[PDB]
């Protein structure tokens, strides 16, 4: 469609940073990101709607202040930051893994840019 | 129970029957504890040659080492100049345990700094992290050097210190003229001593290796010192004091001897005293520059020889008698300065205690360890002493300084019964000590666990343990003592001879059994 | 719980210390492999007074510093066949430990190396219990990340080894202290008032614990939880699965000492109600002549407090049963040299680096990571230490001797 | 039996099982010992506080005193001028007595000459003894003065000192111009520190008393001082440096640091340094004169005030901080000289020390002994560092003494528990330390059997010894220790907590016992 | 050393002395009838800085303190009492305070009250408190100081009534230090006390069961444990040793002395004139013995042996071959690095030519000794004993013994505690031949090992050659 939303828990105590992205690869959800988007709907749409395409029955909030705008050929899409809530980091669904920063390694430049973007915003 | 009269600490408070019931029931009932007589029997085992066998044979467990990593050193290193700020590019860890460190041994406040590096960095490199780190520390603790070491996660991501530096300096966060020497320290390479040769030699090399077409040696009449890696203020003092009654010039490079000092009058000073930024620019132009720890100050004396041409002597750590007098005449062949009648006399009555002493000391074991000049000159000082060291261990020695310790050990026939270790760690040395017991060790706190289990085996077999060296933390101000020149040849011999007394006097204080031997006069 | 801002003077820890030295190291019969350079292994070595029973090098290996001492052979070919050979020099040199927990330094993430499928060979090889914790010093802003990855190996690795063995005898008045690391005896101070009340302390961990204590506490029916920071996550594993109702208890001062043994006696019958009232009554004149004693001489000085995570908010009953007034979730439960002249605080309690600090400063201070080599602090018996060493520290002459009479 | 390869002195040698079982059947069969539970039953009933009761009831039995002679002090104040030979009237035995305490205090030559007074002296006096020993001495030795002093004999029959010197100088046996001061030094009265008073009396009287006409107050700008009694080189010492570094020109009037301190160089010097005879003699020019010991030198005191015309200030014994800081704020406004900022930096480093170990000296228990001055310093320093010194004994002590310690020990909240006794020896402390148990007992090495008494009644009973005081026998090298000013204070604080700290490891180094407290860092 | 030369020597170090010292100092140093040769037990020359010790040092000091069951009372001012309080390394087996009193100190504390008036008062004062707080003493002796003999104190009238009303054995000693000329005459008075008072109280007595193998050791004061290296190999050999003193002993062995078959005199100058008494009077001979090296020690043991039957010289063969390898390993270890050094002595009444044997037993030659108190009889022991062209010195002066030393300039120096400081500051290797320096025991094959590793140990110190700094 036109969103993107890169999904993450942190802990509020250790504050640990897991993403939750395919693992046939990119770190957006639902799908992976066009090809060639480079760095230039409501956004509680867009987390309803990722919610209930994914069956998430979680509490996922939106960090407005994480925005982010790529380019795409003949498209400007925001991508946006959903944060899940709680004390335990839910079981990953199907074709999804939990993974850290630290396992981004090997990933691409891109994707790798837009995680530590996230991880600067919540961490940092 | 408490009594408010005689409030008891952990010791013996625990040692009370409900707690001894207590502890009972909780070892009987869930630890699953292996049996007491089970475990003498393995402690036993311990204590024999069989495992003495089985633990040289160790080659990728290290237990209970003697060494640390390089970015320690380069930390006391840093905090040897004037208002100049230790700054490790890496994790904050590394800082929160080299401050630990230095303030349980110094007990003194100790300043140094971190970029935090974190997994951002692990991923993309600690520039950012560089930048800011050093931005908020010029800001905040108003330096007027920032020394940059690194610690092992930026060492192994390749963390290009200069071009992190350059490229501050080129975007505003700090002022392009800001003294910020760096030096790579890989905590997986040497110890601690390496860490403090690696930042001594980038702060030598940042503030003298582009201007160096105006320095010609000997201009300004001095002779530069290169301390090393010392953590007695003592030894920092006594060479000063020496080189003054000498009448000689000197330029003490690196000199924490303040900043580790500092006087408790209400006022918290985060810099003291120090090596001046006019100092180590004008080293170039000193006669010739005298390395006090030679065995791991090597990238130092290969940039002085190169860059500074300066001649610099082969002389051995100033410790002991032999050696001292041996850097005094060098020191005065360099000024041309005759050795004044003081120095003669300190050394007559250095003399005068060896002669004192000799009866007691002569024909004592010792087993020793720490760094390797250190423990080179506390060696050459023992075979003086007429005491046998057995038991030579230095973790972070090299196979050349194993070789100078067994020449000079050949020339001394004290050093018969004389091992030198390499590369082995203390729980080598419980086995060497378990084996063939000396009179005594001679090294850090961290001994002071060896001569627990010693004890375990029997009161016969107990090793005391006498204090030189680093880290100490169950003594306190120990860190003022002197192991240099010839008043630290008299407290190592004053602190042998009455530790070798009090054993005696505990061996003998049973009445009616060992008290014949309790003699008031020794 | 964020990242800390670089190029300032923090104190934070690294994940290994929250790991290795605060979770794992505590545990007694188990080895702890610092896996890395020498460094981090040797300033942690007998750092915290984790206090324990055994003997040391034969079955107890708490205060010992057994590490792979990296070298650049091993950062550039990796440490797993190192580490390998040093698990199997580990079991030939100290036959008698139950367990191996490799705790990982910053290099061992970043050279990409697999500790888990060593561990997990060499467990299956000499049928030990092998624990790899990915404790990177990296990991994290503090040691608050080291605390839930060193509780997600306790889960992982040592909670679930006894969930199919159903031949401990269990009884209606099992507790398990959690989160209690022995700090000068805190642990023991405070098991023998629970004892004394008629329950059965069957595991306490990681204060002088073993490995068969953390195994047997999914088999209690209570868990008492002293550090709710560091032992939140496997407290509310042990509820969700195994059912044990899990409370925080705060035996730090006398008020608070008997609020929570009567709030722990509510959670069983009368008869362990009854002997809660009883051990009260008895401890009643000790505490009673403590303050009688101690307080004249406290009575009116001001705190000021900066620990890690539990101690801040804690500690403040026994310095109010003393007369002394004190000046996310954590929060929930000044908040952070002028303000310090402004409100002229009598005490500051800090850890050791910024001891130093603020006795140059020339405010008396008192070490509330370690108890200024002293202890223990908590409970009945920990509490007239407590006040003893206010009264030393505060009223000490040496804080009275700072300007010199000519100035 | 003995083995080459490992020899064995007294002990362990009579522990074999050989010379025991000889011992046993020299004990069994001849000695006719008491049974060993009537001696242990006695030796309990030692340790009770009913012996306690009949022991301080004594009024003429001594036994283990904490006191010497008067000549003792003398020849101690005589040794401390220029090429200056002690020379004690009376019996040759007293002399040697002199000599062998010295030496073994001291380590070190001590010259001391007698006239060697028989039963021929015993009905004629000593007045061709002390002709021939005056002339003998000044043409053996070549003193550039003579210091006489007395033994009991002489001060029994009755020697007049002045008559015989003057006989001897008129009759021509030594030069009428020849320097040789007397005093009277009765053995029966006062202690050592009472003839170290009398001979520094009769030095003065004799350098300055015909000779007052001339002389104005504060004329040659300096300070005079006084040490009295001291046996710690840095005691001389670290006067002498605080008065340097405060610019003020001082006279240290018997200062036998140089003589007792002589280098080992192949060559014998029987006198080094010393109080030059121009120094006494201008003596009574200076500006004031500072006693360091005013609690044995009221003699000198009042030969000063009445006869120099000095206004001798009431300053205590230069021990601890808060009489150094008296001492040198007195020093400061009698030289015009500001205190410098390395005394300052140097109090504030003791305050930090204070600081540092203040967790574990405060609250402990002491028991000391020793000279009056020093004791009272001791007291103070043991106040400001929060400690308890519950038993105080000075066996030389007098009641104004007693008076000022009270009074000093009510001034401070660490002093509630603290009784000072005087005219007690150590037998009655030895019953105190067993009825009212301290942490630790400050004293000589004649404390050492105390210690092992204690320790005959348990561990848990033993009360350890520290070695600060007169004599130290059965330790070597501890008379260059410093016990005035700063760093004195320094020296002392790091002695009592680092003997806490050994005791304390000592105590918890059981394995599986005590162990759980053997802390790496304390 | 050529003779010449030494008389040379001699002359030119009594130059500088005036002519009544240099007149009485020449007949005190000789070159090896002792009257012929060495005047000795004379005056000491006045301000001379004298070695020699006083009568109390000889009485207290040397033959009663070493007695461990009994309490012996420094009757005068505090600092006779003082300086000697565990001065001599003189061991016993014992509770000290309770029931062995050796390394106390016990004195009246005169003050100018008990001079003025006198201390007998106050001496049975002192004897009833001793009595309360020692229950356990087995005698009391009252050693009088320089004070007591000037002040008309009459301490034996005081002893006589306190032992009568105590039942207890009160031994007055009048060993005031101004009486004689150096401590043999403190020695001679406490022999004469120990005859009157303590050697005669078993005369009537007749309960104890006697052996023909009965000796009693005289003279030996254990000083780091001699005298028991001395009784085990004694005992070794079959003989019972019934009494030891001074040296770790008790009033009921000297009581016992009697009883003996043989009177083994270790130090003839302190306990010859008791011997002679007991030889006198109750018929026991008396035999000097020299355990001092190997060499002297098998001689000695054959000696003795040679007094009894058949049985007591086959175990003293055997007991001379099982110590055979242990001296023999001691001697094959130690000689090379000790052959051919030179040693001079200064020591007190016996030592001097007793020590003699063990460094030849080492390979050391001996070229000068001297004594502080002996008599004529023991130069005439000497001087047999030591080699020809040597130098004898009788009660030296320091400057005489200094400018000795720098002129023979020796290897090795035996001397006292006040000498060993200044010979240690003139470079030359010094062992406290007193005290052992604070070693031993010396004595018999046991004592020999420690003797050869302390010479051994100070000879080839590497301190001494140090002494010159390098830049000069
Ligand atoms: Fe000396």
């Amino acid at each position: 469609m036109s969103w993107r939303i890169l999904l993450c828990h942190k802990h509020p105590v250790s504050a640990r940073l897991r993403f939750l992205i395919p693992t046939g690869g990119g770190v957006v959800l639902p799908q992976t990101l066009p090809r060639l988007a480079v760095i230039a709907c409501h956004p509680a749409s867009a987390l309803r709607a990722l919610q209930e395409t994914m069956a998430l029955g979680w509490q996922l909030e939106l960090i407005g202040e994480f925005r982010l705008n790529m380019e795409v050929p003949g498209q400007i899409m925001p991508i946006y930051l959903a944060a899940l809530a709680g004390h335990e980091l839910p079981p990953p669904p199907e074709g999804t893994r939990w993974i850290e920063l630290t396992q981004s390694i090997g990933m691409p430049w891109l994707d790798r840019e837009l995680l530590r973007r996230v991880y600067e915003e919540l961490i940092g | 129970s408490q009594q408010v009269d005689k409030i008891k600490a952990s010791y013996p408070l625990f040692l009370d029957q409900d707690y001894k019931d207590m502890l009972a029931k909780k070892r009987d009932g869930f630890e699953e504890k292996y049996p007491q007589d089970k475990i003498d029997e393995v402690f036993q085992w311990t204590t024999t040659k069989e495992y003495q066998e089985l633990n040289f044979q160790r080659e990728a467990l290290t237990v209970n080492p003697a060494k640390a990593c390089q970015p320690l050193g380069a930390v006391l290193c840093a905090l040897g100049f004037e208002k100049t700020m230790p700054y490790v590019h890496g994790s904050q860890g590394c800082v929160a345990y080299f401050r630990s460190y230095f303030n349980r041994h110094f007990r003194e406040p100790v300043s140094c700094v971190s970029d935090s590096m974190t997994e951002d960095a692990a991923v993309f490199g600690g520039q950012q992290n560089m930048k800011d780190g050093l931005q908020n520390c010029k800001a905040t603790y108003k330096p007027d050097m920032i020394a940059v070491s690194t610690t092992c996660m930026a060492e192994v991501i390749g963390d290009d210190l200069n071009a992190f530096i350059n490229n501050s300096k080129k975007e505003g966060f700090i002022p392009d003229e800001f003294p910020v020497p760096f030096a790579h320290t890989p905590s997986f390479v040497g110890s601690h001593v390496t860490g403090w040769d690696n930042m001594f030699e980038g702060i030598a090399r940042y503030f003298t290796l582009k201007s160096m077409d105006d320095k010609v040696v000997g201009s300004n009449k001095k002779i530069n010192i290169v301390p090393g890696f010392e953590t007695y203020l003592g030894n920092f003092r006594v060479i000063k004091r020496m080189l003054s009654e000498m009448g000689v010039g000197y330029s003490l490079l690196s000199d924490p001897e303040e900043v580790l000092d500092t006087p408790a009058d209400g006022q918290f000073r985060m810099y003291a005293g120090g090596t001046t930024q006019e100092e180590m620019k004008d080293a170039p132009n000193a006669l010739n520059t005298v390395l006090l720890q030679p065995w791991h100050l090597e990238k130092t004396k290969k940039f002085v020889e190169g860059t500074w041409k300066h001649e610099v002597p082969k002389l051995n750590i100033p410790m002991g008698l032999d050696w001292t007098d041996e850097f005094l005449m060098k020191v005065s062949e360099i000024s041309g300065q005759p050795i004044p009648a003081s120095l003669t006399k300190e050394r007559g009555r250095l003399v005068d205690m060896m002669t004192d002493s000799h009866t007691w000391l002569h024909g004592k074991r010792f087993a020793l360890w720490g760094d390797p000049d250190f423990v080179m000159g506390l060696v050459k000082f023992l075979l003086e002493l007429g005491c046998e060291p057995v038991h030579i261990l230095c973790h972070n020695g090299n196979k050349r300084w194993k070789k100078a310790v067994d020449a000079i050990l050949a020339a001394s026939p004290y050093g018969k019964n004389a091992t030198v270790y390499i590369g082995k760690d203390l729980w080598h040395l419980r086995s060497l000590v378990f084996t063939d017991k000396p009179d005594f060790m001679i090294g850090n706190s961290y001994g002071k666990f060896i001569q627990r289990d010693t004890l375990h085996k029997g009161k016969e077999f107990e090793v005391p343990l006498i204090r030189i060296g680093f880290p100490i933390f169950d003594r306190h101000h120990l860190h003022r003592s002197t192991t240099l020149g010839y008043e630290g040849a008299m407290q190592i011999l004053t602190t042998l001879v009455n530790s070798i007394l009090e054993r005696l006097d505990e061996e003998t204080r049973g009445m009616q059994a060992t008290d014949y031997n309790h003699d008031l006069v020794r | 719980n964020k990242k800390s801002q670089p190029g300032l003077m923090t104190i934070r820890g690294c994940a290994y210390a929250g790991s290795k030295g605060v979770v794992w190291g505590p545990i007694k019969d188990m080895i702890h492999i610092s896996h890395g350079p020498v460094g981090c292994g040797q300033y942690s070595r007998a750092g915290r007074r984790n206090y324990y029973i055994g003997t040391t090098g034969v079955n107890a290996f708490v205060t010992m510093n057994f590490t792979s001492d990296f070298q650049e052979k091993d950062i550039v070919f990796g440490g797993d066949k190192k580490l390998a050979k040093l698990i199997d020099e580990v079991e030939t040199l100290f036959p008698l430990n139950k367990g191996i927990s490799v705790q990982s330094e910053c290099p061992i993430g970043l050279i990409g190396d697999d500790i888990e499928s060593v561990s997990k060979v060499k467990g299956a090889e000499l049928s030990k219990t092998i624990v790899p914790v990915r404790c990177e010093g990296f990991r994290g802003v503090s040691q608050s990340l080291g605390h839930h990855i060193a509780n997600d190996a306790v889960r992982d690795w040592v909670l679930g080894k006894r969930d199919e063995d159903t031949t401990f005898a269990s009884t209606p008045y099992d507790v398990a202290i959690i989160g209690d690391y022995n700090i000068g005896g805190d642990a023991w101070s405070s098991r023998i008032l629970l004892e004394e009340m008629g329950l059965r302390c069957v595991a306490q961990w990681s204060g002088d614990g073993s490995i068969s204590e953390i195994e047997l506490t999914p088999k209690v029916k209570l868990n008492l939880v002293h550090c709710y920071r560091s032992m939140n996550y496997i407290s509310r594993h042990m509820e969700e699965k195994y059912g044990i109702p899990w409370m925080e208890y705060n035996f730090f001062g006398p008020t608070k000492t008997i609020e929570s043994l009567r709030a722990i006696a509510a959670k069983f019958d009368e008869s362990i109600q009854k002997k809660c009232e009883e051990v009260i009554a008895k401890y009643k004149p000790e505490w009673e002549a403590v303050v009688a004693k101690y307080r004249p001489r406290l009575e009116g000085k001001r705190v000021m407090l900066y620990i890690g995570g539990l101690r801040p908010r804690h500690v403040i009953g026994a310095y109010e049963d003393l007369g002394m007034e004190v000046v996310n979730d954590d929060y929930d439960r000044l908040l952070y040299e002028e303000f310090v002249k402004r409100i002229k605080p009598d005490l500051i309690g800090s850890g050791i680096k910024e001891k130093f600090i603020f006795q140059k400063m020339g405010i008396p201070f008192r070490e509330m990571h370690s108890w200024d080599y002293s202890g223990p602090y908590h409970g009945f018996d920990g509490f007239a230490i407590f006040a003893r060493d206010m009264d030393m520290t505060l009223n000490n002459p040496c804080w009275k001797k700072l300007q010199a009479p000519w100035e």
